[PDB]
């Protein structure tokens, strides 16, 4: 009767055989694949607490396209060949930290934390799209994300190492 | 020894992998359920009946919880005037009525939407007006009074007198309330994994509610997600509800709330309202000044007179002033309790100082840079509250502002700006700061750790303080290196517990790098002692040699440590005895244009001075100075809660409530600390950082004003020496209808 | 690539593969929710507690999807996300005269502090204007640019500009039960045709009370006299308005002092609020309406200098 919805996650296979249409992208990630680094941080698409980046090939276009989205508001019944990136297919601590991972570390942009995995995945998809971008390229990118604890200026600060 | 160096946050690199463990990312228990709350839609009203069917028919859903079910008491909350679940009658919207629990947060969702009360709705009183007009106070009026006010205000040249409004604020810290609650099944023990600030109350005010002695919960806390003093005690209204799920299931439980729960349910900053008349001579002198301040407390007392006394020390600002009388009173209304948040009644009183302080400068004509300075406080002078000012940096830090921010030069090119300009204006204001240190409450100045070498020489260290974003552990690891004298890859702090510091204040008052830095030191002190006399024995040996020789001849490598604030007992009946400790000072300076037009406007530069004594590390300071002066700038400019009527906010969430954005922040963002200012009174000549930044970000609020000043000497009635009510905060409604022009009318 | 089904406690969902499909569903399921990036119906279900038991996702129809350049302006799909639109919109801009990009760039202004690129990059065109929202930031240049409309049901098929007439009430719009929305063509502007946009940046309400703006003036060859002048209003009524009574006194006029104050006393009837009108601060959006006209007014004039 019902279909299997596969996608991929951190370049691994995701196949749900009983996938429900109300189910979002940040539950599956926290609660079904035990993903905890995106976080809900209000559940309205409005902080970017939740965000990834999905990555598709692009039938029209041609191309394999790379963009941000709200995990919180993804359900996953739009994913079917559809690949995600969180914060912890991009580096670790365990392993090795993507550079923005690090920059953003050593930069002191972040305190509490909490809107650091969102903010790393917004900047880290703006490399995918434009590995050398501008200034205001980089202030743009995060017009999705807030953090309460920093004031932003160190952020910016250690990803402007990034442009030219 | 990295005390002074701008080492980053120890789990920052934890934190950018989504390595870092908050709350919620605790792995599931396979018995876990889920608690959400079921909360008032009435802001007074008597409960009729409560009707579960629906609910029962959600899937997974296990049981309704409410004060029926409660086994020990149902009153709880800081004086002991809430109740857990509400009984008969709720007295605000979001007051909570009971739980369901789940077995998925979804299923917890859907089941609680579909719980139905029935009400009588009862009059209601929501505004600091209805209030008043009720005489619905909690507790009796606060007042600090010194010199002859019936002299000065014979002697004033002028008065100027008004009333001023400051809204609340949502705290909005990142990760909202969440608690796991584990039952172990012996003898009513419970184990808490909480995002909060007060592990101590939380622990109490469970036991409480289960009817057991405190010595069977455990309270751990790894880190929050931001708190910003609204995890201080409003964290219990989560965590009481899950332990009483855990209590009766027997199964592990958990809640986070979602957003729209958290802003309606957790209470906020205290909205004021301030009453005043200053009088002054033609001069911009302050003789004498009498200002009544109102708060919004909401359904409880929780923190609220300690807010308004706090409120009380800070209404002078930086200034003196021979004759002065404020008095405080708590509105009782139905709303949401309203609860700390950095500043803690600081904010609000340095406000309505500045406010009149701009209305003075105003009404003589004078620059507010003179009237400011010539009204400021000198050192060794006494405050309102008779307490002296040793130390007293802000003459420093305003000179050096003056200078690095090029403040005479731009006020000149401000001026030309605006008479280049027609739909535009730009404004600049200069502001000072100081902002007391210590619990105003004596008892709650005293800070506990342990700290225990283990046999190769790594160190454990426990602290009664708890990490929300603001580096504590990452300074206290500083401190213990620095006092040891081993590199801090030695040393780990991994959370704080009831079980290795208990009776802890909550982390707050800005205060914990101070007294728990004290304490970390003493107990290192002692393991240093204790190795001493195998340093001897040993003394082209190691660290592990010290301490194995120490362990093999049976010498204890575990110890306490402990820290009570010296000299602190202000007392309201004679005006007398410190409140402090010391005080941090600071100034900012910040420039903003204004559309005229639409009543939107950008930030353009700001500059900041801070006295934050001897550093123990420049980068967290610096990180405090600028994250408290963004929560200011939103304070006054950006957020904004709004009621209906009938007392039911409708602010929720992030698309109506909006705090800054990356692109919020001055273009221009300079912030210093001031050098070659040891502080004498703490650890390692250093100054607590974490509050008395915020209000700065008033000097963007009061930029504002001197831009909505020039756009009405431009467009309406062009009396220089003209005054308007502008209430904070200042959002583009209000800047827009300030600037009257022929479109306004 | 085939239709895909999916079923939960509550829903059913299935992913449209074809046009034919999408359509015979939506005549199967006339009632059925047509889900894209979800930012409007995930709130909906999550905070109004609105349940939707049968969801077609079309976003991978190729009609839908589709960017056209034509001789009247550019076509998007109705599922073409806002972030496409936009890259769509700001290489046109760069390529083409200014004068026939006023209307690109219009829409490009509301886009601009529109969110951020997580919501950009998953909302949908079609989304933001079937929504209806009083506070759309869209629907408002739309209106006044009449931006043509392609609807589509089993078998029949129109093409409407957005006029006032398009959102009858609140959060409806003119289609019936078995149409979808299938593409959005958005108008080059022409030779003595300027346009602008504005919005309020605050909002303390769920979806009232923002005021937002398409403004359009249409000259006679060479002059300054009105031929067509449009000024529709979002934030302003439970809809997408249009100041239809006050733009057809300005018809034929001169665009001077006289056309302002005279514009400006048609809005502040026309569009007046009662004291007790949803979403309060009455003054404020008032003078909005008037405060936008007039940026309007003095950018058209230098736009002729
Ligand atoms: C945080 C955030 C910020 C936002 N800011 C703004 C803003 O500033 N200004 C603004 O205007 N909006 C704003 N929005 C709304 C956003 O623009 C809309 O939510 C988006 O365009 C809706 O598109 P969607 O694809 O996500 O719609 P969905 O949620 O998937 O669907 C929305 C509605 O459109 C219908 N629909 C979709 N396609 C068709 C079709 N082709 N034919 C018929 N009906 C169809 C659906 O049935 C549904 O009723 C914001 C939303 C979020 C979450
Ligand atoms: N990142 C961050 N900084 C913060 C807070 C927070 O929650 N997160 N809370 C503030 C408040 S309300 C206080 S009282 C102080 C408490 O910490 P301290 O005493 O260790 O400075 O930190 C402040 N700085
Ligand atoms: O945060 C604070 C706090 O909790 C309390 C308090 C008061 C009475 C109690 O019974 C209690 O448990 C706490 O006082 C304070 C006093 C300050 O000057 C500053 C603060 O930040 C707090
Ligand atoms: O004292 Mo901070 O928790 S308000
Ligand atoms: S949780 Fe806030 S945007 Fe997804
Ligand atoms: S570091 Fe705390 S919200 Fe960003």
């Amino acid at each position: 009767t019902a279909d299997e919805l596969v996608f991929f996650v951190n370049g691994k296979k995701v196949v749900e055989k009983n996938a429900d249409p109300e189910t979002t992208l940040l539950a599956y990630l926290r609660r079904k694949l035990g993903l905890r680094g995106t976080k809900l941080g209000c559940g309205e698409g409005g902080c970017g607490a939740c965000t990834v980046m999905l990555s598709k090939y692009d039938r029209l276009q041609d191309k394999i396209i790379h963009f941000s989205a709200n995990a919180c508001l993804a359900p996953i019944c739009t994913l079917h060949h559809v690949a995600v990136t969180t914060v912890e297919g991009i580096g670790s601590t365990k392993t090795r930290l993507h550079p923005v991972q690090e920059r953003i570390a050593k930069s002191h942009g972040s305190q509490c934390g909490f809107c650091t995995p969102g903010i790393v995945m917004s900047m880290y998809t703006l490399l995918r799209n434009q590995p050398e971008p501008t200034v205001e390229e980089i202030e743009d990118a995060f017009q999705g994300n807030l953090c309460r604890c920093t004031g932003y200026r160190p952020i910016l600060q250690g990803f402007r190492t990034f442009a030219k | 020894d990295t005390v002074g160096r701008p080492l980053p946050h120890l789990a920052a690199a934890m934190q950018a992998s989504g390595e870092a463990v908050y709350c919620d990312d605790i792995p599931r228990y396979e018995n876990e359920l889920f608690l959400r709350l079921v909360t008032s839609t009435r802001a007074h009203a008597k409960i009729k009946s409560i009707d579960v069917s629906e609910a029962q028919k959600v899937p997974g859903f296990v049981c309704f919880l409410s004060a029926d079910d409660i086994p020990g008491s149902n009153e709880t909350g800081l004086f002991n005037d809430e109740t857990v679940f509400a009984k008969d009658t709720v007295t605000c919207v979001g007051h909570i009525i009971g739980a369901v629990v789940a077995d998925t947060p979804e299923h917890a969702e859907r089941a609680a939407h579909v719980v139905k009360v029935t009400y009588e709705d009862l009059p209601a009183i929501i505004t600091i007006e209805d209030a008043i007009k009720n005489n619905s106070f909690y507790g009796s009026e606060l007042k600090i009074e010194k010199g002859d006010l019936k002299k000065g205000f014979s002697e004033a040249d002028n008065v100027v007198s008004g009333e001023l409004y400051i809204g609340g604020q949502d705290h909005f810290y990142l990760e909202t309330h969440c608690t796991i609650a584990i039952p172990k099944g012996e003898e009513g023990e419970m184990e808490l994994f909480v995002s909060t600030q007060n592990a101590m109350k939380t622990q109490s005010f469970v036991a409480k509610m289960l009817g057991v002695p405190v010595n069977r919960i455990l309270v751990r806390v790894k880190r929050m997600g931001g708190g910003f003093g609204g995890k201080e005690t409003r964290s219990t209204l989560v965590s009481v509800a899950v332990a009483l799920a855990a209590y009766k299931t027997g199964h592990p439980v958990r809640c986070m709330l979602d957003r729209n729960e958290d802003m309606l349910i957790t209470g906020g900053r205290h909205p004021f309202l301030a009453r005043y008349k200053v009088g002054f001579m033609k001069t911009g002198t302050i003789v004498a000044l009498e200002v009544d301040h109102y708060s919004n407390a909401g359904n409880s007392r929780d923190l609220s007179h300690s807010i308004m006394e706090r409120a009380l020390f800070h209404m002078d600002n930086c200034y003196k002033i021979p004759n002065i009388r404020g008095t405080g009173r708590l509105c009782k209304t139905n709303l949401s309790s309203n609860t700390a948040f950095r500043g803690f009644g600081g904010p609000q009183a340095l406000f309505i100082a500045e406010n009149w302080m701009s209305e003075v400068a105003v009404t003589c004509g004078l620059p507010a840079e003179e009237v400011r300075w010539k009204n400021m406080y000198k050192e060794g002078d006494l405050t309102h509250f008779n307490q002296r000012l040793e130390g007293f940096s802000v003459p420093r830090c305003w000179d050096e502002c003056l200078k690095s921010s090029q403040y005479y030069a731009r006020k000149s090119e401000v001026d030309k700006f605006n008479k280049e300009n027609c739909w535009k204006k730009r404004g600049l204001c200069i502001i000072p700061t100081k902002f007391g240190i210590s619990f105003t409450v004596p008892f709650l100045n005293q800070a506990g750790a342990l700290i225990h070498v283990y046999t190769d020489g790594s160190v454990l260290v426990s602290h009664g303080g708890t990490e929300m974003g603001q580096g504590l552990h990452t300074k206290m690891v500083q401190v213990a290196s620095k006092a040891l004298k081993i590199p801090i890859s030695k040393i780990y702090i991994s959370e704080t517990s009831t079980n290795t510091v208990p009776n802890s204040s909550p982390t707050a008052a800005s205060v914990s790098t101070d007294i728990y830095g004290q304490a970390v030191y003493e107990a290192c002190q002692t393991i240093l002692k204790r190795l001493e006399p195998f340093k001897k024995k040993n003394p082209d040996g190691s660290w592990e040699d010290w301490v194995m020789a120490a362990y093999q001849d049976r010498v204890s490598l575990s110890t306490t440590g402990f820290y009570r604030t010296p000299n602190l007992g202000y007392s309201f009946e004679t005006n007398s005895g410190n409140a402090f400790h010391y005080f941090t000072y600071g100034v900012a300076c910040s420039e903003v244009e204004i559309d005229c037009l639409t009543g939107d406007h950008k930030n353009l530069r700001t500059d900041i001075v801070m006295d934050v004594g001897s550093s123990l590390n420049p980068a967290i300071d610096i990180g405090q100075v600028e994250g408290a002066f963004v929560q200011g700038l939103g304070l006054f400019t950006l957020e904004e809660l709004h009621y209906s009527p009938e007392g039911s906010l409708h602010t929720r969430g992030p698309s109506t409530y909006k705090i800054p954005a990356f692109g919020s922040i001055p273009t221009e963002f300079r912030v210093s600390l001031l050098r070659d200012c040891p502080n004498k009174k703490a650890i390692y000549a250093s100054k607590a950082v974490g509050e008395p930044p915020l209000f700065l970000g008033a000097s963007v609020f009061f930029a504002i004003k001197d831009a909505i000043r020039a756009a009405r000497a431009q467009h309406t009635n062009n009396n220089t020496k003209e005054l308007f009510r502008l209430d904070s905060p200042a959002t583009p409604e209000k800047i827009r209808n300030a600037c009257v022009d022929k479109f306004t009318t | 690539p085939k239709q895909l089904r999916f079923e939960g406690e509550r829903v059913t969902w299935i992913q449209a593969s074809t046009l034919k499909e999408l359509l015979d569903l939506k005549a199967q399921h006339p009632e059925a929710k047509l889900v894209v990036g979800n930012t409007e119906i995930g709130i909906e279900m999550k905070f109004k507690n609105q349940l939707f038991p049968m969801i077609i996702c079309p976003a991978w129809i190729p009609e839908l999807n589709a960017v056209e350049h034509g001789p009247e302006g550019i076509s998007f799909g109705a599922a073409c996300a806002l972030s496409s639109v936009e890259k769509t919109l700001l290489e046109a801009v760069a390529k083409l005269p200014t004068q026939k990009t006023e209307v690109f760039r219009g829409v490009l202004e509301q886009l601009r502090w529109f969110a951020g690129k997580q919501v950009k990059s998953v909302a949908s065109l079609g989304g933001n204007i079937i929504t209806a929202s009083p506070i759309s930031d869209l629907n408002p240049v739309f209106m006044a640019s009449g931006t043509k409309l392609t609807i589509v049901s089993r078998g029949t098929r129109r093409t409407v500009p957005m006029d006032h007439t398009f959102f009858p009430s609140y959060r409806k719009t003119l289609l019936g039960p078995e149409e979808i929305l299938l593409s959005i063509e958005i108008p080059y502007s022409r030779e003595d045709e300027f346009f602008s946009a504005f919005k309020q940046a605050s909002r303390r309400e769920d979806d009232i009370a923002k005021v937002t703006c398409g403004m359009r003036v249409l000259f006679q060859p060479g002059s300054m006299q009105v031929k067509e002048l449009a000024l529709c209003y979002g934030g302003m009524a439970d809809r997408t308005i249009s100041a239809l009574k006050t733009t057809q006194k300005q018809l034929s006029k001169f665009w001077n002092e006289k056309l302002l104050q005279d514009v400006c006393a048609g809005l502040a009837e026309e569009l007046s609020l009662s004291p007790d009108a949803p979403g309060g601060m009455i003054e404020f959006r008032r003078t909005l309406t008037l405060s936008f006209f007039f940026k309007f007014y003095l950018t058209v004039l230098k736009k002729l200098g």
